[PDB]
RNA sequence: GCUCGCUUCG
């Protein structure tokens, strides 16, 4: 879940060679680099 | 691969006369009065339509067909 | 639903499955490529 | 000097990588050396013993 | 009176490459290797038997290699073709069987068709499927005609053996030590061991050292135990001359200090020198003097042999050494390791021929093995090799070697890297002069500069400019267009010709007639042949004798004055060039001889047999008169120079004009054509490489060397002509840089393509599981698949035909994560790309290990912009530095706008007057009709492009009357307009291009990346930090190298100076004193790397005030 | 992902 807005929509979406699963409603950042 | 339609430097249509070329090679004519009767009076015409191998049936003959 | 694949030599439409061993009739051989999509693309003149 | 007890460094300095793809795994050689050292110490202990 | 002169003579050039030339030498060496030497290894080790239970052994009867095929089909062989392997991503072998007789139960059993391994088929060899077909055929087989071949196709990659350069074995060599003492040494080499022994002068007299002696000992000791204890005989052996007698003094004297003058005291003596291999098995019983007679005999110069126990040649032998190193001490007559008369050529074939036999020497030895553990114990049924015949040991073996490129033969004790390299298909030029590499021995790794050298030796064997620009500058050659490399003979008439001449044998006189001034040693390859007096004699009956066909033409004889020895040289590797000879200021080649070969009455072959033309070698041409022309030829003339530009090698052959030019602007040249874009072979479109460089309208050159007409290049161009007009136009071309047309652009000028290769495998594992792939995960919303999924077919697999987007997956691949339900994890291939790709055809192959191979052949369509390498066929590389209009370009009367503008301020630097002739023959030719010719060292002249373009009402210079597209006014001075061979390079900016945000960073060191496919960030290096130091900037420094690269926050402990974590001190068990602390974490790297090694580091920290 | 080798680039 998204700690910020609580949603469950958590997409693993990199931005440029950076793996990043974060929230796609609010676009909280969950967790980031690998 | 294939004789390209315009030419590089000035853009004159280039690509219908190719075919006919070869039928001036296929005739007794040479490369000059070739090119001189298909109506290429500036070098660069003469340049594209001499320098241009005809890869296309070269490829097409490892086509899958 | 029919997936079709075409021959490297024969270049007939063959049918086959999931998990199959890729061969191809009235022929032995082992190269299978995909027939092109059927989706429209749009390309640029430039 | 004389060293009677060797410092084994952390994880950090040894990173370990899980080949999936094999049934093995990819370690640096400071921990080949050190199961190595820790092999001849108990097989100097069996031999005492 | 001029000399005739016979103009079709370069007729001989094309003949000649009708049987050998460019990739007819791996070729013939393969087929040589697979055809004679294989069953000559295979002889040798006919019988193999293990010392347990006798009256038991294997025999070989005979090898066969066969066809290639493909062990896919279950226990059944079928034909495969080279395409085929490089499709599906396996070898290109063929089955090496063996038929055998052998004793199971001491009744004799014979198998007749038994495969033991699998021998990789080089392409276009005698097994090879592509030879003796049809260019139909060859669209059949789906290969290109015109490939070289010529390469081992290894899990679908191209592997090519470079040929390999090294010192000749069994020579003498004469050379100046670290301390200026001029010594010698030979590397005696035979087929088992190989021995070099040094000699030196370190104090006077003459010390013998070898690996297998404690200390080094004096020549006469050794004089002493070879069986001549007179001291005159040895003074005779080295020769009679005061001054050789005044140097030999010194070790006359120190063997006379010693009681060293019996054949038994000397071999006691070398014996107390000798030093036992490690306690060598089995009892020794007094081997002392034994010992050393068998070093004497067998170890010390090998190649030197003894019939039985006689050591008269091996005395001849070190005296006539003694007596050169003598000679040498006074004048500086060093021999030197660069002339390439003592340099050798290993093809493939011998390194092949090596690693077959240490790998069948291996199966045998492992033959032997299992059958003295399996026979004497097992049981009654008896033990039989056909139950433990492993055939993949050969397969293996060979698959590695040729692959990895590392060969490690314990038997010799060869440890070589680099033997194979990856086919580079760039373009057709590309392969077809990596295809005549030559690496050399250096192996470079340091600053030498001694091999490096441009040697005069070098001359018609070796290209001079054909070089790659940078490290390995000087060590990485390639071959002349006429060159041929010599196999070993029989040397068995040789032998029998040299005796029936007079040649007296050696044995039958003493030493002193080895310092006569008239009489001449005779050698063959390494080993004294004997004396013979009026040299001039022998070497005129042996050169006839080998022109009228008794002797193989390769067989080469020189002569050295300086020394007096007569070389005679039969073995394999030596370079040798065809010349035609020349008889009294005359040539025996006339103008019916080049008639009838141009009618087809005769061949190369035929010229060789009438004495007309001869292979020399360079150590025969260094005494041979060769003359570059018939005007040149004179008196004293033996030979005549067949073509000069054969000077010039492959690459080195595409520069029109080169003699016109510079040395290094023909290496730039030749380095930027091993990188130039084209196409590849007429089955390009069904190739499929990790990277492919096309052209999109490809075009021949107008100024074309008869080296391009040879090789067939403008069957396969890899440029465009553009009409390029040098001058200054609006400052973006400064240095190097050239102006391009926008207009010229739109239609096609310089579009390129590049095509990539995505593979996926789907393997089954040890359990009954297999990777599968999932269908598009369709969007419930929209009851579509998502924009991720979005070019996936519904098998799951992308189809050709659509454009991929950056982060798209091609295959959606899912693994189980077991090895009780399976648990599939998703891995889908991801496509990397800072650009849209399309799909051209996606390839599905199934393996013989049920594992589904998926290809697929992304597409890109490129123009030429800011940014693109661009050649112009003369080492003149630039970068387009601006695209204007074509209205904005200047126009002439006729009105033609150029392409391509360059800086004329390049000319001036370079002295490229060779790209000047080159523009004007081809805007001649453009303008006439006509193909001119940039041949090197000849060529259409300027008189005669001169008058072309007076004719056609042009300016007889090229430079015409050109009006300012820009102001619209004429320009002062007039333009040099003309059509240009530009070729365009695979360096691009949109590959090279990157930028890296803050990204991922490495598991040990938490620091960026390094490559541009790991999505690395740029290293400021020592030499940066430096210039940062020098200007001052302390804190751009430190937020460079500690803020934005590794920064991070340890806990230090005030108390004992060790690192903590979360705020607490494990050492201590306290937390009070602990502080936190900025650092790099390279910095905490290091301290906890020297805690680990006992060296603790500890921190007093202090308040910042 | 670590290592090594080749290759290019200036
Ligand atoms: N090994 C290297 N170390 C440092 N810089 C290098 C190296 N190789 C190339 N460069 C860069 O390339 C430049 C070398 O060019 P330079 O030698 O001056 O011209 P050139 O290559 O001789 O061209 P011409 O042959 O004169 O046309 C200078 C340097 O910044
Ligand atoms: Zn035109
Ligand atoms: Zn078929
Ligand atoms: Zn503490």
């Amino acid at each position: 879940r998204c700690p910020d807005c609580g949603s469950t929509e958590l997409v693993e979406d990199s931005h440029y060679s950076q793996s990043q699963l974060v929230c796609s409603d609010c676009g909280c950042v969950v967790t980031e680099g690998v | 691969m294939i004789i390209p339609v315009r030419c590089f430097t000035c853009g004159k249509i280039v690509g219908n006369k190719w075919e006919a070329y070869l039928g001036l090679l296929q005739a007794e004519y040479t490369e000059g009065d070739a090119l001189d009767a298909l109506g290429l009076k500036r070098y660069c015409c003469r340049r594209m339509l001499l320098a241009h191998v005809d890869l296309i049936e070269k490829l097409l003959n490892y086509a899958p067909l | 639903q029919p997936m079709i694949y075409i021959c490297g030599e024969c270049h007939t439409e063959n049918e086959i499955k999931s998990r199959d061993p890729i061969r191809c009739r009235e022929c032995g051989y082992r190269i299978m490529y995909k027939k092109r999509t059927k989706r429209l693309v749009v390309f640029d003149a430039r | 000097l004389i060293l009677t007890r060797l410092l084994v460094p952390p994880l950090c300095i040894r990173p370990s990588v899980v080949s999936d793809l094999k049934s093995g795994t990819n370690e640096d050689d400071l921990t080949m050396k050190l199961t190595e050292i820790i092999f001849l110490n108990d097989v100097i202990k069996k031999h005492r013993i | 009176a001029p000399i005739p002169t016979v103009e079709e003579k370069w007729r001989l050039l094309p003949a000649f490459l009708k049987v050998k030339g460019l990739v007819k030498q791996h070729i013939d060496s393969f087929n040589y290797f697979i055809n004679v030497e294989i069953k000559k290894i295979m002889k040798a080790n006919e019988k193999v038997t293990s010392d347990a239970d006798p009256m038991w052994y294997l025999k070989y009867l005979n090898i066969y290699v066969g066809l290639p095929d493909v062990e896919e089909s279950f226990n059944v062989t079928r034909p495969v073709s080279p395409h085929e392997c490089r499709l599906r991503d396996m070898t290109y072998s063929a089955p090496i069987t063996v038929d055998i007789e052998y004793t199971r139960g001491s009744q004799r059993i014979i198998r007749n068709a038994l495969p033991i391994g699998r021998m990789p088929i080089m392409l276009r060899s005698s097994n090879c499927v592509l030879t003796g077909k049809t260019p139909a055929e060859f669209a059949k087989l789906n290969e290109c005609p015109l490939d070289p071949g010529g390469y081992f196709i290894v899990k679908g990659v191209e592997k090519v053996i470079l040929i390999q350069e090294q010192l000749s074995k069994n020579r003498i060599i004469v050379e100046a030590d670290r301390k200026g003492a001029v010594g010698a040494s030979v590397t005696s080499s035979t087929h088992e061991k190989k021995s070099r022994t040094n000699m030196a002068v370190k104090q006077g007299r003459f010390y013998l050292r070898h690996n297998t002696l404690s200390e080094d000992i004096p020549i006469v000791i050794i004089f002493k135990a070879m069986g001549v204890e007179s001291d005159q005989e040895i003074v005779q052996m080295i020769g009679t001359e005061e001054h050789v007698m005044a140097a030999f003094g010194p070790s006359l004297e120190e063997c006379q200090k010693a009681q060293i003058f019996t054949q038994m005291q000397a071999l006691k003596y070398i014996g107390n020198k000798v030093r036992r291999q490690r306690m060598w098995g089995g009892g020794p019983k007094k081997t002392k003097i034994e010992e050393a007679r068998e070093l004497l005999a067998s170890t010390i110069l090998t190649h030197v042999p003894v019939k039985e126990f006689n050591f008269r040649a091996k005395c001849i032998y070190t005296a006539v050494m003694v007596r050169r190193v003598i000679l040498a001490q006074g004048d500086n007559k060093v021999d030197d390791r660069d002339y390439y008369g003592n340099k050798r050529l290993e093809l493939a074939g011998q390194l092949l021929s090596l690693l077959f036999e240490d790998l069948f020497k291996k199966f045998n030895s492992e033959m032997k093995k299992i059958a003295d553990q399996v026979i004497p114990k097992q049981r009654a049924a008896q033990f039989d090799v056909v139950k433990h015949m492993r055939q993949d040991q050969i397969t293996n073996g060979m698959v590695n070697a040729i692959s990895t490129g590392n060969w490690s033969l314990k038997r010799f004790k060869m440890d070589r890297q680099g033997v194979t390299q990856v086919l580079s298909r760039l373009s057709y030029i590309s392969a077809l002069g990596m295809m005549t590499r030559i690496s050399s021995q250096f192996e470079k790794t340091r600053k030498v500069s001694g091999p490096r050298s441009l040697q005069p030796s070098q001359w018609g064997m070796l290209c001079p400019s054909d070089t790659p620009e940078g490290e390995a500058c000087g060590l990485v050659k390639n071959l002349a267009l006429m060159t041929h490399i010599t196999t070993d003979m029989e040397d068995g008439p040789i032998v029998k010709l040299a005796s029936n001449l007079g040649v007296e044998d050696v044995n039958l006189l003493c030493g002193e007639e080895l310092s006569y001034p008239n009489v001449f040693l005779v050698f063959l390859n390494g080993n004294i042949l004997g004396v013979i007096r009026d040299h001039k004699k022998l070497v005129n009956t042996f050169r006839l004798m080998r022109r009228a066909g008794y002797i193989n033409e390769f067989v080469s004889i020189s002569t050295n004055l300086t020394d007096r020895c007569v070389y005679i040289s039969s073995d394999g590797g030596r370079l040798c060039r065809p010349y035609i000879i020349v008889k009294k200021q005359k040539p025996a080649v006339t103008n019916k001889h080049m008639e009838e070969l141009a009618q087809g009455y005769r061949n190369f072959e035929d010229f060789l047999h009438e004495s007309l033309v001869e292979y020399l070698d360079v150590n025969e041409e260094n005494d041979c008169n060769i003359a570059l022309y018939e005007h040149t030829i004179n008196k004293d003339t033996t030979h005549l120079e067949i073509e000069p530009f054969t000077l010039l090698g492959v690459c080195a052959g595409l520069i029109p004009y080169p003699h016109h030019n510079q040395s290094p602007r023909n290496t730039y040249q030749c380095a930027m054509g091993k990188q130039a874009m084209g196409t590849i072979g007429y089955n390009q479109r069904n190739r499929i490489d990790t990277l492919m460089y096309l052209l999109a309208y490809p075009q021949k050159p107008m100024v074309k060397t008869k080296t391009i007409e040879l090789i067939e290049f403008e069957k396969l161009p890899a440029g465009q002509n553009a009409t390029v007009a040098v001058m200054s136009y609006s400052g973006y071309d400064i240095e190097d840089a050239l102006v391009l047309n926008k207009a010229s652009l739109d239609r096609g000028f310089g579009r390129c393509l590049v095509y990539k290769n995505a593979k996926c495998t789907l393997k089954r594992y040890t359990n009954q599981t297999f990777d599968k792939v999932m269908g598009p995960m369709l969007d419930a919303a929209t009851r579509k698949p998502i924009w991720r999924h979005e070019i996936l077919d519904a098998d799951g697999i992308c189809s050709p035909g659509e454009k991929v987007e950056n982060k798209q997956v091609l295959v959606n691949k899912s693994m189980p994560t077991v090895t009780q339900q399976p648990q599939y994890k998703d891995v889908p291939i991801t496509y990397k790309g800072a650009t849209d790709s399309y799909i051209e055809k996606v390839m599905i192959s199934s393996n013989a290990e049920d594992a589904f191979l998926i290809k697929m052949l992304l597409r890109q369509t490129r123009r030429p912009e800011i940014g693109d390498k661009f050649s112009s066929r003369h080492g003149q590389k630039g970068v387009c530095g601006l695209i204007v209009p074509q209205e904005d370009m200047p126009f002439c009367d006729s009105g033609i706008c150029p392409d391509i503008i360059m800086n004329p301020h390049g000319f001036p630097s370079r002295m490229t007057v060779g790209k000047l002739i080159e523009l004007l023959a081809g805007k001649a030719g453009v303008l006439d009709g006509r193909f001119h010719y940039g041949t090197a060292f000849g060529g259409s002249k300027v008189k005669d492009v001169c008058e072309d373009l007076v004719r056609h009402g042009y300016n007889y210079l090229g430079k015409d009357y050109v009006t300012s597209g820009i102001t619209g006014e004429p320009l002062e001075a007039y333009i040099y307009f003309g059509p240009v061979y530009y070729q365009k390079l695979k360096h691009m900016v949109l590959d090279k291009m990157h930028a890296r945000a803050r990204g991922p960073r490495a598991v040990l060191t938490r620091q960026p990346t390094e490559g541009r496919s790991r999505d690395g960030g740029l290293r400021l290096g020592e030499m940066e930090r430096d210039c940062l130091i020098g200007y001052g900037a302390s804190m751009l420094l430190l937020e460079r190298l500690m803020i934005s690269s590794d920064a991070f926050e340890v806990d230090v402990c005030g108390q004992c100076g060790l690192l903590g974590y979360s705020g607490w001190c494990h050492y201590c068990k306290s937390s009070c004193h602990v502080s936190s602390l900025r650092i790099p974490y390279a910095c905490k790297l290091l301290f906890q790397e020297l805690q680990s090694m006992n060296i603790i580091p500890r921190l007093k920290l202090s308040k910042y005030n």
